[PDB]
């Protein structure tokens, strides 16, 4: 535990509050809906997984997606080339390797030219202001990780796993912050395997009790319930891998007992 | 808008693009202009650009604006006076007192403490990146080669830093290295500016390793613990006596002699945090002095 993890996460706070999408965009969207972000969502997992990008890369071009989305109508037949250039810019920003623009050319089945996916990154970091580093679910949880009791691979893939599952869903978890999701994957991924719950540590850390996470936790213990008759499959397919210790197999608890 | 810029002359190039000299014509403000030509957006600029408009401090160079067109794009920065390669080059061999050294390292672990608290790893900390104005400030550039990182990192980039301000974590890759490289950067700094020649010059990753070797001692698992498992440990590794820090910078008093110890640490985690190192005695009657005014 470093001389700067209380300053980051503070820091990190502040930030994700002015990194935040607007909660009611998609009704303000006359051509998209949370559906088809949800399918575009899920492709963007298929890539990640083609790609072996990291899963925080993943967090990131969604996070610019909605972020652009909050100010940019796009018709339906655009909005895989708005998520392709939001894939390419996180992997610049977060990968040591990223795809060859041409690659990410590829996998949009030549729907688009790499002029176009060009262009598009040219105004997705107009749109944003150049301002790519928003936190991230992903970011939240692996501090949380360190309040483990002791460190267990299970409860970091479920949560993980979990956090990755609010990302395909607008309604409702666009209206959750960052942390908060994190919180509530992190105790609801820690009751599935352990038993345990929210710990002491990181409501002092976070200033969340299980009650002021309860809205978002009462929200994934659903969409936990409900993953496997969800139209979206690909996040269920990557968590099953030995990489993710095949969390996605496990089996959600009937209730939370809160 | 470009059009309010004159353009007085070339500067040279940092890790990425070119740097120019110029003014706004309108304002009379002198600014840098770094200019890059446009695989799309090169990943160093997204990274310098997003994590330069967040970083905000005294000892950050200011981004005042992106002029983002079709073909170009043009970062401007404040312009100050002179990068510190160029000052030490320019220097007479009496040119920067201990004063000025003392208040250079002070204000650069601010601009680093403030960095790492923001969750920001610099990795390219040398002379030629760090820069003066004539009223004795110092300042962080060029973050081209910078990145945002996580709690805990992950694995990232390997072989990073320019090799003679390279920590040997680096050197010895190890899966993971963090705020600690910046570190161990700054210390290599502090002695150059002492000494006015590098500490350890090497050209190869083997020949910086045993330069730092004969000045720190070679590293046993007491001095630090996992190193003889690092992937680049070799068992056959030279052997060499640490040396008096009085012998390798004898300008420097015993506060100072103390502080380069702490930051040329070979354990990453005991090596002194940027904030930690704002404390230290060393510091107790820094000042603010003026440096020479030749460029
Ligand atoms: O000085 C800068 N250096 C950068 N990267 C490496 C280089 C050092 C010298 C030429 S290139 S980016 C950068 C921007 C900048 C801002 C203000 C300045 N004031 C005076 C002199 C150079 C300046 C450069």
């Amino acid at each position: 535990v470093p001389d700067y993890h209380e300053d980051i996460h503070t820091y990190l706070r502040e930030m994700e509050v002015k990194c935040k999408p607007k909660v009611g965009y998609m009704k303000k969207q006359p051509d998209i809906t949370n559906s088809m972000r949800a399918i575009l969502v899920d492709w963007l997992v298929e890539v990640g997984e083609e790609y072996k990008l990291q899963n925080e890369t993943l967090h990131l071009a969604v996070n610019y997606i909605d972020r652009f989305l909050s100010s940019m109508s796009v018709l339906r037949g655009k909005l895989q080339l708005v998520g392709t250039a939001a894939m390419l810019l996180a992997s610049k920003f977060e990968e040591i390797y990223p795809p060859e623009v041409a690659e990410f050319v590829y996998i949009t089945d030549d729907t688009y030219t790499k002029k176009q996916v060009l262009r598009m990154e040219h105004l997705v970091l107009k749109v944003l202001t150049f301002d790519l580093a928003a936190p991230t679910v992903n970011q939240f949880l692996t501090q949380y990780f360190l309040h483990q009791q002791p460190a267990n691979c299970k409860v970091e893939s479920l949560a993980m796993f979990l956090g990755e599952l609010s990302l395909i869903d607008a309604d409702p978890y666009l209206k959750y912050l960052p942390s908060v999701i994190a919180g509530a994957a992190f105790h609801l991924a820690l009751y599935t395997v352990t038993g345990q719950s929210w710990p002491e540590s990181l409501i002092r850390k976070t200033g969340y009790t299980l009650e002021s996470l309860k809205p978002c936790l009462m929200d994934l213990h659903q969409t936990y319930l409900k993953a496997p008759q969800h139209a979206q499959q690909s996040i269920r397919e990557k968590y099953k891998n030995s990489k993710y210790h095949g969390v996605s197999l496990l089996n959600p608890p009937e209730t939370l007992n809160l | 808008s470009m059009e309010n810029f004159q353009k007085v002359e070339k500067i040279g190039e940092g890790t990425y693009g070119v740097v120019y000299k110029a003014r706004n014509k309108l304002t009379g403000e002198v600014v840098a202009l770094k200019k890059i030509r446009l695989e799309g957006v090169p990943s160093t600029a997204i990274r310098e650009i997003s994590l330069l408009k967040e970083l905000n401090h005294p000892n950050i160079v200011k981004l005042l604006d992106v002029i983002h067109t079709e073909n170009k794009l043009y970062l401007v920065f404040e312009f100050l006076h002179q990068d510190l390669k160029d000052f030490m080059d320019a220097s007479a061999l009496t040119g920067i007192p201990l004063p000025l050294i003392k208040s250079y390292l002070f204000q650069l672990l601010q601009g680093l403490a403030f960095c790492h608290s923001h969750r920001v790893l610099h990795r390219d900390l040398k002379p030629e990146n760090l820069l003066i104005n004539t009223e004795g400030a110092i300042k962080l550039a060029d973050f081209g080669l910078a990145r945002a990182f996580g709690v805990p990192v992950r694995t990232y980039t390997h072989e990073v830093v320019t090799l003679w301000y390279r920590a040997p974590e680096i050197l010895l890759g190890c899966k993971y290295y963090s705020t600690a490289v910046d570190i161990w950067s700054l210390g290599c700094i502090f002695a150059e500016m002492v000494t006015r020649r590098a500490l350890f010059p090497g050209d190869s990753e083997i020949d910086q390793l045993f330069r730092i070797f004969r000045t720190l001692g070679t590293p046993d698992e007491v001095v630090w613990p996992g190193v003889t498992s690092m992937p680049d440990y070799k068992p056959s590794f030279p052997k060499w006596a640490r040396q008096d820090f009085s012998k390798v910078v004898p300008p420097l008093d015993e506060d100072g002699r103390s502080l380069l110890s702490q930051m040329l640490h070979y354990d990453p985690n005991k090596r002194i945090s940027a904030k930690a190192a704002l404390a230290h005695p060393f510091f107790q009657d820094v000042t603010k002095p003026v440096p020479h005014l030749r460029l």
